[PDB]
């Protein structure tokens, strides 16, 4: 039903930056919280509600900033001061207003 | 009243489980009536877990949780809860993340014997500081004391009304003893890492449990003193409280040093004497709470609500806490019911 289009990954040097983006398909009344986990288990990076309530994983607080354009149901992840330990597949996700979770394919992020 | 032994007495010398999740309200759901939304996670190992309560697809801000405890098989359990007023449109869920899960799992909200037990958990955090240490004390199915190394007070804290009576000499002594328990487990973590040739960067868990049982005459029945490393049995006292049970060769070396030092005799004195003496004091001081029986309100799925104690007999779902001292249960396929509070 819902499709999450991801973009913005790739290779980057230590101390460099990257901006991930995730656009949700379907109606704007279909997705509330949007954000990212990163890869057995996956860990919370950052997410944001429709109203703008943000939450950050401990290992990225201060360096990463999530933002939202509600007019297009799309979120952005500004990843600053990247380290080799940030190398992972970053999975976009969204929650419906009925608490259904949707997951993107993910975008590889690699830091030299 | 915790054990009170010297530092060198209980020092050591020498399997992941995924959580079960239940989302429910404390009381039956009624629009406009203040309630409590519960997310009960249990049966998991290790203890690190991330639990969120969701309202209409976003995180609920002010969520409290119970203190970390564990069952006889060493698996942990926790209650996450928050006050909420349900309405017609609002939808609620619980999201749980754990090392055993490839992605966070979401569960939607579908709208006269006695004992004293102490549970201790210490988890190493390499680099991130000293180990996370959590201690809780129980009388029957009622928590009454707690200690968290990350909390601000650095004191043993009350969690039941009848224990708040106790004066400063009591709290000073329990605070002193629980800090010694923590110091023991920190050393034991460093000792066990070397005895197993494990890397200094890995996180490991040490668990200690002990307590005593009394009958309806408040006389001693049985005592326990058990110990686990990474959720597996390490060393434990046998039912007779004079000899040890060791799991592998590392625990057998600890067993010999403890047999030569006569550690079991000191624990036996506490479990048979001090443990029952203060359990009797607690049962008296908290008689209105601890000696009550609450009959299960009953209403193919058989329901049982708001009962105490937790022991009951009825797909069988785990008995769960309501968050107010009572318990709940239901079973799926006539339905048989058995509880102490019902004639």
């Amino acid at each position: 039903e819902v499709k999450l289009v991801e973009s913005g990954g790739g290779l980057v040097q230590p101390g460099g930056s990257l901006r991930l983006s995730c656009a949700a398909s379907g109606s704007i009344f279909s997705i509330n919280t949007m954000g990212w986990y990163r890869q057995k288990q996956r860990d919370l990076v950052a997410d944001i509600s429709s109203g703008g309530s943000t939450k950050y994983g401990d290992s990225v607080k201060g360096r990463f900033t999530i933002s939202r354009d509600n007019t297009k149901n799309t979120v952005y992840l500004q990843m600053n001061s990247l380290k080799p330990e940030d190398t992972a597949v970053y999975y976009c996700y969204g929650l419906s207003y009925s608490n259904d979770d949707y997951w993107g394919q993910g975008t590889q992020v690699t830091v030299s | 009243y915790m054990l009170d032994l010297q530092p060198e007495t209980t020092d050591l010398y020498c399997i992941q489980r995924t959580p079960k999740i239940q989302v429910y309200s404390r009381h039956p759901a009624e629009n406009g009536k203040s309630n409590f939304l519960n997310c009960y996670v249990s049966g998991f190992h290790p203890s690190d877990i991330e639990v969120d309560l969701l309202k209409n697809g976003e995180r609920i801000e002010k969520v409290e949780h119970s203190d970390l405890s564990f069952s006889k098989d060493w698996s942990f359990y926790l209650l996450y809860y928050t006050e909420f007023t349900p309405t017609e449109k609002d939808e609620y869920a619980c999201r749980v993340n754990h090392v055993t899960l490839s992605q966070p799992k979401i569960v939607k909200w579908d709208r006269g014997s006695h004992s004293m037990r102490y549970f201790f958990t210490s988890v190493s955090r390499p680099g991130r500081g000293e180990p996370r240490f959590i201690a809780v004390g129980y009388v029957d199915d009622t928590q009454f004391v707690r200690f968290d190394s990350d909390a601000a007070s650095q004191r043993m804290e009350p969690r039941a009304p009848w224990i708040e009576q106790e004066g400063p000499e009591y709290w000073d002594g329990e605070t002193r003893k629980v800090k010694a328990h923590s110091q023991t487990l920190r050393v034991d973590l460093g000792t066990l890492r070397g005895c197993y040739n494990q890397s200094e960067a890995g996180s490991h868990t040490v668990q200690r449990m002990y307590g005593c049982d009394v009958g309806s005459d408040w006389r001693f029945l049985r005592g326990y003193h058990q110990y686990a490393y990474d959720g597996k049995d390490y060393i434990a006292l046998k039912e007779d409280l004079r000899s040890w049970t060791a799991a592998d060769m590392a625990a057998q070396t600890t067993k010999h040093k403890w047999e030569a030092a006569h550690v079991a005799e000191q624990l036996r004195a506490y479990l048979e004497g001090t443990c029952v003496e203060w359990l009797r004091r607690y049962l008296e001081n908290g008689k209105e709470t601890l000696q009550r029986t609450d009959a299960p309100k009953t209403h193919l799925r058989c329901w049982a609500l708001s009962f105490y104690p937790a022991e009951i007999t009825l797909e069988l779902v785990e008995t769960r806490p309501a968050g107010d001292g009572t318990f709940q249960k239901w079973a799926a396929v006539t339905c048989h019911v058995q509880h102490e509070g019902l004639p």
